Formats: C-alpha cells, structure tokens, sequence
C-alpha cells in the first residue's frame, strides 16, 4: 500500500544519508545469514549476506529488528542488518521446521595487528624480528596507525588492567585507524582465540627448523642456553592450521616480508574505509 | 648431499640475518 511506499522510500533514504554516518560499533558474526531471502527487510533487496565470523560495521539503528552498516570488505555497499533480536526469530522460525551463543560478538572497529613467532618472545631472534616489522610499519602506515605495547595478559580477556587495556584497545580503534599491539604473553593464535578482539594474526613464519636454530646460534651463549623452549614454541605454531592466522609471512627478505603485510593491510583499509 | 637445501640454508641464512641487523637500529 500507500503508506509501505513511503516507509519503503524512507527506509531507503535513512540508509543513504547513513552511507556517510561513522561506524558506530562492529561485530563478527557466529552466524550465516542471506537477507535477500528474508522478506520483513525494510527495503527488499537491501538486506546484507554474510557467512559466519564475518565483520560488520553498524552505522546506525533503524528499529529493533534492524540496524544499518555494511560487510567489512572492499565494495561493501551500506545495507539493513538484523538485529540479534531478529536472528533469534530466524533462528526460532527454523527450528520448528525441524519437524546460548549470541550472533554477534563487538569486537573493535579496527583489528588489533598481533605478530606472532617465528618464535618465543622476550629472546633476541623473536623480539628483533617482530621489531624490524614494527619499525617499518610505523613508517608505512605513519598518519594512520597506532602500534602500542601490551604487557597485561591479554589471553585473561591482575584482572583489572586486563579489561583496561581491552578497553583501550576499543578506544584506539574507535577512529577506525590501524591499531597494532606489542602484546608480549601472546605467542601462539589460540590464546586469543576465545577473546572478543578479533585480531588479525600476522605469523613471522620462518622456513625451517635448521634456520632458526642457526638464528639463535648467531645470537650468541645466552641465548643458546634457553634454545629448547624457543624450537618448541617454533613447533606448535609450525603444527598450526592456515586458517590459525590471517598473514604468514612467509618470506626471507625483511623488505618482502614487509611488502608482503602492507599489501594487506593496504586491502584492509580500504575494507574499513 | 641435496646441495639445494644447502643452497636454501645458505639463502634464508643470509636473509633473515640481515633482517636481524637491520633491527638493530
């Protein structure tokens, strides 16, 4: 009717002058969702689709069955999202046809960047390595990027200073600029993994076993002494799947490394952009 | 023997040395 032509018409016009309003807040997904098949979408054809663990940027609320925002991905168009609300309908409406965990977790508005291996951190070859990538990220991405350290345990997420620095973690990201953590307890993807940060693993992948080793020998007695505790932690993170992190930079040559992440996280700013 | 391992070892040696070095300072 009439008055679902002006809604209609409204809807849509909410969800243009909201293409230029500021991410609000983001999630990651738990669950899959085509809304171009679900029909109460304010505007057919407007609903988003997405697979789980994806990421959304919500710019604003337009009932409490929808909000308003996009994928987080390259040529993600502003479209109608449904609400947890909503989803739990869906989620009920299909389960009698049979004849908690949310949908959504708030994560930041930007990933958090962790580095991860080739090895242990707090010993000479892990600490210069990620060093060297911390470096030319600062010059890289200068004007546009926030690298800070972490020294509470991130993985708890003293429990105190462990939710401050989640909270300034969201804080950092809020501006939708490049967030990258110095977290010193995180060496390996799983002990962030059940954390609502979402973070954007970045493995220092070192070729082999035999390389490392003679890394370590170069860097002197000291360093030699503690060399079982650092193959080891090479090891599991070597005995990891692909999809445990989300950049393995795989390569030699620190300046390929190097061009190897900012390539993606050039892609990841445009995503968030 | 396999003088390509050799060769490889000698590649990521170097490679990730210099990369060591080059954090240095």
């Amino acid at each position: 009717e009439s008055a679902r032509r002006e809604v209609e018409s409204q809807a849509q016009q909410q969800l243009e002058r909201a293409k230029h309003k500021p991410v609000a807040f983001a999630v990651r997904t738990n669950v899959s969702y085509c809304g171009v098949l679900d029909e109460e979408c304010p505007v057919q054809g407007s609903g988003v689709n997405f697979e789980a663990k994806d990421f959304l940027h919500i710019k604003e609320k337009y009932s409490n069955d929808w909000w308003i925002g996009r994928l987080v991905k390259e040529g993600g168009d502003i479209a109608f999202i449904p609400s947890p609300q909503r989803l739990e309908s869906i989620r009920l409406k299909q389960e009698q046809k049979a004849r908690h965990v949310p949908p959504y977790d708030v994560v930041p508005s930007m990933r958090p960047v962790v580095l991860v291996g080739p090895s242990l951190k707090g010993y000479e070859v892990t600490d210069m390595m990620q060093k060297a990538l911390f470096d030319f990220l600062k010059h890289r991405f200068d004007g546009r990027i926030s690298i800070t350290r972490v020294t509470a345990d991130l993985s708890l997420a003293s429990i105190a200073e462990v939710q401050s620095e989640i909270e300034r973690i969201f804080e950092l990201a809020k501006s939708l600029q490049l967030v990258v953590l110095d977290a010193d307890t995180i060496n390996h993807p799983a002990q962030l993994a059940k954390t609502s940060l979402a973070p954007i693993i970045v493995f220092v992948k070192v070729s082999s076993p035999k390389v490392l080793q003679r890394l370590i020998r170069s860097r002197g007695k000291s360093q030699m002494k503690h060399l079982t505790v650092q193959m080891m932690a090479y090891d599991k993170l070597v005995q990891c799947p692909p999809e445990s992190f989300d950049v393995i930079l795989d390569e030699n040559q620190l300046d390929d490394a190097c061009e190897h992440l900012a390539e993606y996280l050039e892609v990841y700013w445009r995503a968030t952009h | 023997q396999k003088l390509r391992e050799k060769q490889q070892l000698e590649e990521d040696l170097k490679g990730y040395l210099d990369w060591i070095t080059q954090a240095e300072d």
